[PDB]
RNA sequence: AGUGCCUGAAAUUGCUGAAAAGGAAGCGAUUGGGACCUUGAUUCCAAGAAGUGCCGCCGGUUUGCCAUCUAUCCCUUUGCCUUCUCUCUCUCACCAGGUUUAGGCUUUGUCUUGAUGUAUUUCCGGUUCAUCUUUUUGGAGAGGUCAGCAUCAGCU
RNA sequence: AGGAGUGUUCCUGUUUCCGAGCUCGGUUUCUGUGAUGCUGGCUAUCGGUUCCAACCGACGUCUUGAAACACGGACCAAGGAGUCUAACAUAUGUGCGAGUACGGGUUUUACUCCUGUAUGCGCAAUGAAAGUGAAGUAGGGAGAUUUUGCUUUGCCAUUCUUCGCACCUACGACCGACCACGAUCUCUGAGAGAGGUUUGAGUUGGAGCAUAUCUGUUAGG
RNA sequence: CAAACUUUAAAUGGGUAAGAUCCAGUGGUUACUUCAUUGAACUGCUGGGAUUAAUAUGACUCCAAGUGGGCCAUUUUUG
RNA sequence: AGCAAUGAGUAGGAAGACGUGGGGAUUGUGACGAAGCGUUCGGCGUAAGCCUGCGUGGAACAGUCUCUAGUGCAGAUCUUG
């Protein structure tokens, strides 16, 4: 794949006040206050989410690469992504050991198949 | 910009797709969607939209008055969007040819023994894809409990609205705006 | 299924979907049925006609079965007794006889139509319409206690 | 019987099913793609098949069938046929040929596998 | 009480 | 949390029935059992055998 | 499209779908070609039809003048014909509308700033512009500004009652289709029946949607007063003038 | 479903056997939607109050 | 893990480093600066080693394309008989007769047995060979990114 | 505008010039629908996370009105507010359909499975009560059928007469109450027949019952 | 000179109508109406007519929320 | 998939998603290091949120489809610390 990438936003919406007060946690909510200049939509201020900023169809969840990643646990699930690998980047687990990890990374260069994570417990 | 009503965008009342889980309805109308739209025929897009009805709609057509609807026209296949229950005051069925969503079992006992074919809607699409040389029929949407209660309410006058009442009989809500002697009639 | 409930996807709105200006009081208009006579009158007169005064005689005691009458029509009858009827359509000699009162009706009423078979039916009590229409098929009426 | 019909039973929901956002594959043997759909899905479909590497070291291809008109679909034993095949451009032939037999309307995507397949050894 | 109910008991 | 919090639920008979009869159904086809396994070895569905 | 059956590999239910696939593709050959030819026909008779409306329009403007010298060598003056269409403009624009003169914009489908529409001159269709006249600039158009808002800026509405699409007026198949009944088969037959006012202007007018203008090069000068007044403004009608605004807003 | 097949009766010792038998008309049957509904209902007849 | 000792968050406090500060600071949008993080593709043709060990050829084993012959499914009743079940069907207390099930039998017109062996799996000894993989040695082949100029299509 | 390809056979354009009466047909090269063309730098830039600078912007609640000289709020963590039961109601999903759904019998024992006799609500309403207790027609209409207009084996007509479902609109008949009659009989009664600016939550070949969830009303902390 | 006088009398606003739910011709029903097949209303059949000013344009039933402190401006206007 | 038109919003209504503790089914991770915690290593999503490198940690946890609720906080002169 990897078509043209154009994003709209690169910077996140954090929460009005979060900068202010250290309970007020980053993760965007909604001003729903009546007297608000968020909500209400003043002049240089936080901007809202509307669906507008929404990214392209085509190119939504595309890694800088050019893949999706497909996120993979076990030896097995690793065989899901075989035709599909030009399409798709395999992203190898959270929990995963040392040991399982060789076993992965070894099963995955059989198959010709992108693996995100490299020199990922040595 | 734009000195618009609504600025429509404007939205369809009725039903746009299937709400049942059931997996034969949704397989039914699948057929009926294919058929409605490369067939042309206008039997096939109505049969397609009575499919997609609740329940109250798809109400319980009698024998009895499928017998009356069906009495000149005694070829025709009778189809009905709805089901089929057998009339115990009938007392000799009519042979018929029905097509219909659902058969209570004795009627189609009654049917099948008193020479009278009992189709399903898939059957009815290999004989009559167009719907040539059939009868659509429905049973009353209005004529029910519930239905009863709607329209003007009940103490407005000349309403036949029944009211909403715990129980029958006299000392509830046989007085005061029902008579003349308390108070007024109305 | 709290889950489905409108609270759920509600919260996060302060009003908690019952309005800033007027709130969620209380006992805002009384208790119960309260305030019928006064207040609540316009809901009353249509929705509820006739609720308020007294008509009838009143009965002390009334029981029940007494007066219990459960009725049968004529438009019925046949589905009370199939094997008879294809026995008394043929023969024309004796008759297919209905004891209206073992199925469990003890009236009989002639709302409905009847084949022109000779039956006799036996209830308690007959409709006069239902005795017309029960002779004119060629039926006889008898009287149980 | 019906494929439609035993579809709308585990279209939703069934052992295979592995999702990441968007994206869902399916494990199953009898399955070009591991797309979860009525065309390409093992336990669904009338006559499904898979091209798998074969489970030997992987040193071969299976191509993976069912007898023909459902002969034998409640012996599953006897229903499930292998063919075993050589990693070769000229092996493409004979696998062009033993799937437009079963199925024609695959066999653009098996012509599409059986490339990628041949560049797979543990 | 309101809109068109049975008045409750 | 009260204790009287309405625990049970009465299922119709009728729709209990149809519902053992379609899962028995559902007993045959391998594509529901697979579905749902390991059905390699198995011979047949059904899977009968003597008393 | 043609299948291929696979020469190497055969199907029976397969050979059905192949067969149709035949007697489709030759009744569609000959259909493309025959359809091709009666196409082929009619643009001949549209091509000529073109001509002698170029005659018309030259000889018109030359017997309106000879016509008003030959009066004025006589003592008297000649009384022209009064313009039968006008191009209404709109000027201000939603908000702030008592409910008249909201609904009057409404029927002449002037329902956003910078729209043109072409509409009729009655008793009735006057009457009606005296209501708005503070929201609208109005005037006689020319075969220069008709033809250049046609082919610039025209669109035309395609469907039933309910939605139209409006499609861009790139083809004369689009105009032929949907108003063939009443002649008018080319682009350049509306701006005939524009321009003169023909028995179906109704039709010709109403399939056209209502033209959508930018702002115009040069400004306005003040929207607020009349475009008579010695303070030069805009709203109102122009008898002729608005044909040079017109010009700029394309 | 529309047939009902003879299947094969098995030994407990062996992998065939000559008995065999006719499929018994539950198997014809038509419903996920059903048993979904039903069990969800009756899973909750065991619950113990708390 | 060192005795109110598992993990040990935030508020708060000290040091070190890094910036900024003319009567608040924070914040939005847009660039820049300083620290810091991150990138001869894909392949294709020879030779060599390290893998891998398909078919073929045997022994054992399991499927059965296609041409045939044929079963019951199903309905079509037939000749029934047996055991059930329902029934205001008969003198009626009992047998019989219809109705619903099962079974053992019957006349009648695309979910499989038994023979023929297109084909195919598993199993070891092989009998060694194909294959493709990674790699190191040459040979032919360069993507990526940012620009410049050019020609058109739209709008201006 | 960009992964390849072949190439103009059809098609529009521009053009060679041959004939027929400015217009049409035949023919040759050229260009489009089928156009991306040439070239350079870097292999660290491009880009990204952080902090900082600069120009421009930028002062929870009740209320018509809050940045307010209106009230609450020093900071952080954890805890904290439409729930459960009952009675109805509309809506929707599922089952069966004139029906529909305390005990006992089984059992591995709070599940499951089966089942007799009742009752519930429904299948008939109406009167205070004693009591009594149910013939369709017309108009518009879904759809089918027979036939008339247009690119053609498909397109939309109202062109037809044929039957017209649901439902609405207009009017009937029948049942109960009230009012007012009554030929004739086996005369405390029955009843041919014929009514009424009266009245019912009536009727007109029945739709309900059980269950699931939401929303609303009411009682309860 | 007139809010609680008027001969006369604007502008701006308000009603109804502009055909397929229509028009005419002719027969029947009727306890109504007439001195009278005279009328009246309703009906059967037979003709005449497809959008009969302009412009635009697809047009019930059920269930329920919030709300019932309002304020301002141009013109009219009362203390 | 294509075409066109449209896009303000408190009180309020409806729709589709995100997240939390348990139950059923299924697919798994883990003493070669699970949960939690920290972080200018980072990435994805309009957003709720999700995924992940490195460090600490030392024993259990997660994905998917369903069922269920003591299920999401900045405020209450809120409560306890």
């Amino acid at each position: 794949v990897k078509r043209s990438i154009v994003k709209k936003r690169v910077k996140s919406f954090p929460r009005f006040q979060s900068d202010r007060y250290k309970r007020v946690k980053s993760s965007w909510r909604k001003p729903k206050g009546i007297d608000c200049r968020v909500r209400r939509k003043f002049k240089g201020t936080n901007t809202m989410p509307n669906i507008g900023y929404g990214s392209n169809k085509k190119t939504r969840h595309m890694l800088p690469n050019g893949f999706f990643k497909f996120l993979v646990s076990s030896p097995k699930d690793i065989e899901l992504l075989l035709m599909h690998n030009t399409k798709f980047a395999a992203e190898i687990a959270h929990n995963i050991s040392s040991r399982k990890r060789r076993e992965i990374l070894e099963r995955a260069d059989q198959l010709n198949v992108l693996v995100l994570n490299r020199s990922a417990r040595l | 910009g734009i000195d618009l009503e609504r600025n429509g965008r404007k939205k369809k009342g009725g039903r746009r797709t299937v709400k049942s889980q059931n997996p034969y309805l949704r397989l039914l109308v699948k057929l009926y969607q294919f058929l409605a739209r490369r067939t042309n025929s206008r039997f096939n897009a109505v049969v397609l939209k009575r499919l997609m009805n609740p329940k109250r709609l798809k109400a319980p057509m009698s024998l009895s008055k499928l017998a009356r609807h069906m009495k000149g026209k005694e070829d025709h296949i009778a189809v009905l969007v709805g089901s089929v229950t057998d009339d115990i005051r009938m007392v000799h069925a009519p042979k018929l040819t029905v097509c219909a969503l659902r058969f209570s079992e004795t009627a189609r006992r009654r049917l099948e023994k008193a020479g009278g074919e009992c189709l399903t809607f898939d059957q009815l699409a290999l004989r009559r894809p167009k719907g040539s040389k059939c009868v659509l029929l429905r049973a009353a949407t209005k004529s029910r409990e519930a239905d009863k209660h709607f329209g003007a309410a009940p103490g407005t006058p000349g309403s036949k609205a029944r009211p909403y009442v715990r129980s029958t009989g006299r000392k509830f809500e046989k007085a005061r705006g029902r008579r003349k002697s308390r108070g007024y009639k109305n | 299924t709290t889950r489905l409930r409108k609270t759920r996807k509600r919260r996060g709105h302060v009003s908690a979907g019952y309005g800033r200006v007027g709130k969620h009081r209380k006992h805002p208009g009384g208790r119960g049925k309260a305030g019928g006579m006064h207040h609540m009158r316009i809901n009353y007169d249509k929705y509820h006609p006739g609720y308020f005064g007294k008509v009838g005689m009143r009965h002390y005691h009334l029981l029940k079965n007494q007066y219990t009458c459960p009725t049968v029509n004529v438009d019925k009858l046949w589905s009370l007794v199939p094997a008879t009827l294809e026995k008394a359509e043929q023969s024309k000699d004796k008759a297919a006889v209905i004891d209206v009162t073992k199925s469990g009706y003890f009236k009989v009423l002639g709302k409905g139509d009847l084949p022109k078979i000779p039956v006799i039916v036996k209830a308690r009590f007959f409709s006069k319409i239902a005795e017309k229409k029960i002779k004119a098929a060629g039926g006889a009426c008898v009287l149980t206690g | 019987v019906s494929s439609e019909l035993l579809w709308q039973c585990v279209r939703r929901n069934h052992c295979f099913i592995r999702k990441f956002n968007g994206i869902t594959l399916s494990a199953e043997r009898m399955n070009l793609t591991n797309k979860n759909t009525l065309k390409y899905s093992g336990i669904a479909h009338k006559q499904p098949l898979g091209l798998n590497r074969h489970g030997a070291n992987n040193g071969c291809i299976a191509l993976v069938t069912v007898q023909k008109c459902s002969r034998a679909m409640r012996k599953p034993t006897r229903a499930v046929q292998v063919r075993k095949f050589k990693k070769s451009k000229k092996e493409m032939s004979k696998v062009m040929k033993a799937v437009a037999e079963r199925r024609p309307d695959l066999l653009k995507v098996a012509n599409k596998k059986m490339k990628k397949l041949i560049r797979t050894n543990s | 009480v309101s809109k068109n109910n049975v008045l409750p008991n | 949390n009260k204790t009287w919090r309405r625990w049970h639920r009465k299922v119709n008979v009728t729709q209990k029935r149809h519902a053992v009869a379609s899962a028995v159904a559902a007993t045959g086809l391998p594509a529901l059992v697979m579905a749902r396994h390991r059905i390699d070895e198995v011979p047949e569905l059904p899977l009968v055998v003597s008393e | 499209k043609l299948l291929r059956p696979m020469e190497g590999v055969v199907p029976e239910r397969t050979k059905t779908k192949i067969a149709r696939d035949v007697k489709l593709l030759n009744k569609m050959k000959q259909a493309k070609e025959a359809h091709a030819k009666k196409v082929h026909a009619q643009r001949h008779a549209l091509k000529m039809r073109t001509y002698k409306y170029v005659s018309e329009y030259r000889k018109e403007r030359e017997n309106l003048i000879k016509l008003k010298r030959e009066a004025k060598a006589k003592g008297g003056f000649y009384k022209e014909p009064e313009a039968k269409v006008i191009l209404a403009t709109r000027i201000k624009g939603i908000n702030k509308l008592a409910p008249k003169p909201k609904m009057i914009l409404r029927l002449f489908r002037l329902r956003q700033l910078h729209n043109a529409v072409f509409i009729k001159v009655n008793k009735a269709t006057i009457e009606m512009l005296k209501a708005v006249q503070p929201f609208i600039t109005y005037g006689y158009p020319t075969l220069k500004t008709i033809r250049q808002l046609i082919y610039k800026r025209g669109y035309a509405k395609v469907g039933k009652p309910g939605a139209h699409s409006r499609i861009r007026l790139q083809a004369n198949d689009i105009v032929s289709q949907h108003l063939g009944k009443y002649g008018i088969h080319g682009v350049e037959d509306l701006v005939h029946e524009i321009y003169t006012c023909g028995p179906y202007f109704k039709q010709a007018n109403n399939f056209l949607w209502p033209f959508k203008l930018n702002s115009p090069r040069k400004g306005f000068t003040s929207k607020r007063h009349g475009y008579n007044e010695p303070r030069k403004g805009d709203w109102g009608n122009r008898e002729e003038m608005i044909n040079e605004l017109v010009q700029r807003m394309i | 479903a529309t047939a009902r097949p003879l299947v094969s009766v098995y030994k407990p010792e062996d992998g065939t056997a000559s008995g065999t038998s006719l499929m018994p008309s539950v198997f014809l049957s038509p419903r996920p939607d059903l048993v979904r509904f039903v069990h969800t209902n009756m899973a909750k007849n065991r619950r113990q109050p708390y």
